[PDB]
């Protein structure tokens, strides 16, 4: 076929990323997979004259007993040239996510780019050199792929698009987001059909095979303890919380509360509240009832995502671009920490895609070595967000949920 | 006689054009004999003045032999040559290999010189042999095979190598080969003779490609002292380590000793160097002499005793499960050993890594488990079932309440003191009827009590901890403490049980003593 010439952003060179060591189980799965990808001429074994590399992992399909080869094209995607979103989707009632990755494989990759797609199948204890290949077709997870395949895509999709304009479809990387307002019964059917209408040309369900229901996504407002009797401690926590949130909602006043706190009283000493205090709380309580006004999504900025461990299998996240200027906040509850955490990330990323058609730069409350050790064990997405590791302040965790 | 690998110079770069050093007629003679020997063997060939590139050559004799040797300085060429895939820096660890019945080392003679060089690249490998007479110029050649000392040489070679074996390999699932630089380790479970025979088969397979190797009578025999270890086909150990019996030790000596001691720890359990390491504090010269302490010499002698008795690691038995067991050897020290069969060690090791200024055994213990896991996946592509001196309840407690997310694989509690526990727990709510201390280097209580102390040479962060220390000190068995320092709050809420800040440790002591303690934070002004 006619291969479109692709190129890296000016002056940039190809990825030379270390491959995190894998477990025998994974390795074997990858050998078996890539071996068949080779026979099909999808990929080809490469030589020493190729100094590039990208990490590879094997994830397990959701309710499927097969493996999926995952490739961390992050470094590459960042260095690839820029190739040149339905707000209605986020309102849809039902959205299903499919994996269209295999389409790409029908299209060849520009010969002079192929080398950058080099990756390696590692050997246990380095007992073996490690099997190296590069791609011949468009590789899954590479931002280039969707672009270069856009045209052929639109083509096999215009029928459905007009034969069913009541359905919204968005494509992000290897994923196809099919939205609608139909009854979950109707929806599932129309989804299946689309599947054969694609079989017609070039798709197991992604994300539990299951649905998503955007319409029901809501913001987690900052809350205040409502309680019967108030002790010095309670109030202290209160004021502390309040003061913090006053940097977001400046209308919050603590004046009266702070006054119930004059004197070095005993912590457990109950404090009946005054009239002014009562109203000050109420007013504050009222201010917090909704997200702060003004905050808007800036497409030219990085979408950041922070998570906090609450406990009891409960987590808190916030999506923003500028500190305190949250675009969304939420909650996640169940396993073990990591598993939970990954599920949080993925969940969160999906939302970001669905809403702002983009993936966020997470900040994870965990240790690299550990994360690098298990994340692949529960990961099911076809994409991989950028992430960094941090040390959550005990106060922040306190100020949420 | 194999596929040549395509090479290129780094972009926007021309081949090396560097002048040949003035040689000696004596050396010019040797070189011409060598380059002629070589041109008749095809590895090099005369070129026309067409070629403007040039690389410096020179003559050095063999070591302890009175025989000339050609050397080509490729620094420049290499500065210009494209990069290659990494000549694996990844080296197999003995505990990861399985026993064989027999094993064999096959040294590859004329390795590099048995492989072709990208023809379009040969020109860049130009060099010259000066003439002895003036207007009778000297010989220009270029490389046709792989020049030792060149960038790609090791890579390309190591590559081809594997390509060649791949075949033999496939029709010999039985046999195991590992290639390292110029040696080829080959073991099998074949009965003695059958083994010896298949080696030749191999030796031939290589022959078919001009790959010269040593015959049975000239090959190296087990064990194989491999970078740090002695490898018999069924057992291993470390490179024999005897401890000097000096009476005067230099800073450097001690450094070298510690290093050695370290190495040994991976297999020799109970090796300790805490005391010897102590000996370095304040040292001012690599040649300064430090006398031994009673604990240092005791330790030395104890290690010396440990080493005296040789140990031998066992090989990996993939059919079995690998068990990893961990112990707290000292404050901050942990020892572990992994095995498939009781006491039959694959590998051992210590863990002293302190991540953070303050920690607790649980956090620390956990971090060790991680270290181990990582290693395992690497040596065996699998993780071990752990044996741990801590009970779930303990773990769970700390876990659940720590702000960072964490995870430990399948683990079994082993009742092997010392057990790791939490020496104290902050109350989760204010203590009723417990005096309330308000701190900021001083405090005030609900009961009128107070003390504004004096601290000199104290840092902001350090002043805050002080007050709290004070509070703990004068209070009774139950206290509620209110502070504005998020720092201290943090430090303590993490319930450390060891810290290298003396103050902390003190406080820590206080905490352990108390019946119930509640810490609360409130803003500044
Ligand atoms: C250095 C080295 C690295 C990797 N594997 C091995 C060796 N050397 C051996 O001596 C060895 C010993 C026992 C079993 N396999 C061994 N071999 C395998 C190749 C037969």
């Amino acid at each position: 076929i006619e291969t479109v010439p692709v190129k890296l952003k000016p002056g940039m060179d190809g990825p030379k990323v270390k491959q995190w060591p894998l477990t025998e189980e994974k390795i074997k799965a990858l050998v078996e997979i890539c071996t068949e990808m080779e026979k099909e001429g999808k990929i080809s074994k490469i030589g020493p004259e190729n100094p590039y590399n990208t990490p590879v992992f094997a994830i397990k399909k959701k309710d499927s007993t097969k493996w999926r080869k995952l490739v961390d094209f992050r470094e590459l995607n960042k260095r690839t040239q820029d190739f040149w979103h339905p707000a209605g989707i986020k309102k849809k009632k039902s959205v299903t996510v499919l994996d269209v990755g295999d389409a790409y494989f029908s299209v060849p990759l520009d010969e002079d780019f192929r080398k950058y797609t080099a990756f390696t199948i590692p050997s246990i204890n380095n007992e073996t050199p490690g099997i190296r290949y590069q791609y011949n077709v468009l590789p899954q997870g590479w931002k280039g792929s969707p672009a270069i395949f856009q045209s052929s895509m639109t083509k096999i999709l215009e029928p459905f698009r007009k034969q069913n304009p009541d359905i919204v479809i968005y494509q992000y990387m290897d994923d196809l987001y099919v939205g609608s307002d139909l009854e979950i019964g109707q929806h599932r059917t129309k989804i299946e059909e689309l599947r054969q209408h694609l079989l017609r040309w070039g798709p197991p369900f992604l994300w539990m095979g299951y649905e998503l229901h955007p319409d029901k996504w809501t913001v987690q407002p900052i809350v205040l303890p409502e309680k019967d009797s108030w002790t010095v401690n309670d109030i202290q926590k209160l004021v502390g919380k309040l003061n913090w949130a006053s940097q977001i909602y400046p209308g919050i006043k603590v004046r009266q509360l702070c006054k119930l706190l004059r004197g070095t009283k005993a912590l457990t000493e109950v404090i009946p509240l005054t009239e002014e205090a009562e109203l000050e709380l109420a007013e504050n309580r009222e201010i917090l009832k909704e997200p702060v006004h003004g905050v808007y999504y800036d497409p030219s900025k990085d979408l950041i995502a922070e998570i906090q461990k609450q406990g009891q299998g409960q987590w808190t996240y916030q999506i923003y671009q500028e500190p305190f200027k949250n675009l969304k906040t939420g909650k996640y509850a169940r396993t073990n920490d990591v598993k939970q955490l990954t599920e949080a990330v993925q969940k969160i990323t999906t939302e970001s895609i669905v809403i702002w058609g983009k993936t966020p730069k997470f900040k994870l409350p965990i240790q690299k070595e550990t994360w690098e050790t298990w994340w692949t064990e529960y990961w099911q997405a076809t994409w991989i967000p950028e992430w960094e590791f941090v040390n959550t302040p005990p106060l922040v965790k306190l100020w949420y949920q | 006689p194999i596929e040549t690998v395509p090479v290129k110079l780094k972009p926007g770069m021309d081949g090396p054009k560097v002048k040949q050093w003035p040689l000696t007629e004596e050396k010019i003679k040797a070189l011409v004999e060598i380059c002629t020997e070589m041109e008749k063997e095809g590895k090099i060939s005369k070129i026309g003045p067409e070629n403007p590139y040039n690389t410096p050559v020179f003559a050095i004799k063999k070591k302890d032999s009175t025989k000339w040797r050609k050397l080509v300085d490729f620094r420049e060429l290499n500065k210009r040559t494209q990069d290659f895939w990494e000549v694996q820096l990844g080296i197999p660890h003995p505990a990861g290999i399985k026993k064989k019945k027999s094993v064999t080392v096959l040294d590859v003679g004329d390795a590099y010189f048995s492989v072709p060089l990208d023809e379009d690249f040969r020109k860049y490998t130009a060099f010259t042999i000066p003439s002895i007479n003036n207007e009778t110029p000297g010989i220009r050649y270029q490389y046709n095979v792989l020049p030792q000392g060149w960038k790609g040489s090791p890579a390309i070679f190591q590559s081809s190598m594997t390509k060649i074996l791949e075949p033999f390999r496939k029709q010999n699932p039985d046999i195991v080969i590992y290639q390292y630089m110029d040696d080829l380790y080959v073991g099998s479970d074949l009965e003695i003779g059958q083994h010896r025979t298949k080696i030749e088969e191999l030796r031939q397979h290589l022959l078919r490609w001009g790959l010269t190797t040593p015959d049975k009578k000239h090959q190296k025999e087990p064990p194989f002292l491999w970078m740090g270890y002695e490898l018999h086909p069924d057992k291993w150990t470390v490179q024999p380590i005897v401890l000097p019996e000096k009476d005067s030790w230099t800073v450097n000596d001690i450094q070298k000793l510690v290093g050695k001691l370290n190495w040994a720890s991976q297999i020799y359990p109970g090796i300790k160097v805490r005391q010897l390491c102590k000996l370095l504090r304040g040292t001012k010269a690599l040649t300064e002499v430090i006398p031994l302490t009673e604990e240092a010499e005791l330790e030395l002698a104890e290690n010396r005793e440990i080493l005296k008795e040789p140990v031998h690691g066992v090989y990996y038995d993939p059919s079995k499960d690998l068990i990893a067991e961990i112990q707290k050897q000292g404050q901050g020290q942990w020892t572990y050993q992994i095995y498939q069969e009781p006491f039959k060690n694959l590998k051992t090791g210590k863990y002293a890594r302190m991540r953070g200024a303050h920690t607790n055994d649980v956090k620390q213990l956990t971090e060790a488990v991680q270290k181990i896991t990582t290693e395992s996946i690497v040596i065996w592509g699998k993780t071990p079932k752990f044996k741990l001196p801590i009970q779930k309840e303990t773990w769970e407690t700390w876990w659940t309440e720590y702000w960072q997310a964490t995870w430990i694989p399948e683990w079994e509690f082993v009742n092997t003191p010392p057990l790791v526990k939490l020496w104290y727990q902050l109350e989760k709510e204010p203590i009723v009827g417990a005096e309330t201390f308000y701190v900021d280097a001083g405090y005030v209580t609900n009961r009128g009590r107070q003390k504004v102390v004096t601290l000199t040479d104290t840092t902001n962060q350090k002043t805050e901890l002080q007050a709290i220390y004070l509070a703990l000190q004068d209070s009774g068995l139950e206290v509620n403490i209110v502070t504005d320092s998020q720092y201290a709050l943090g430090i303590i809420q993490a319930q450390p049980d060891q810290s290298e800040s003396e103050l902390v440790n003190q406080i820590i002591e206080q905490l352990i003593k108390k019946e119930k303690v509640y810490l609360a934070w409130v803003p500044a002004h």
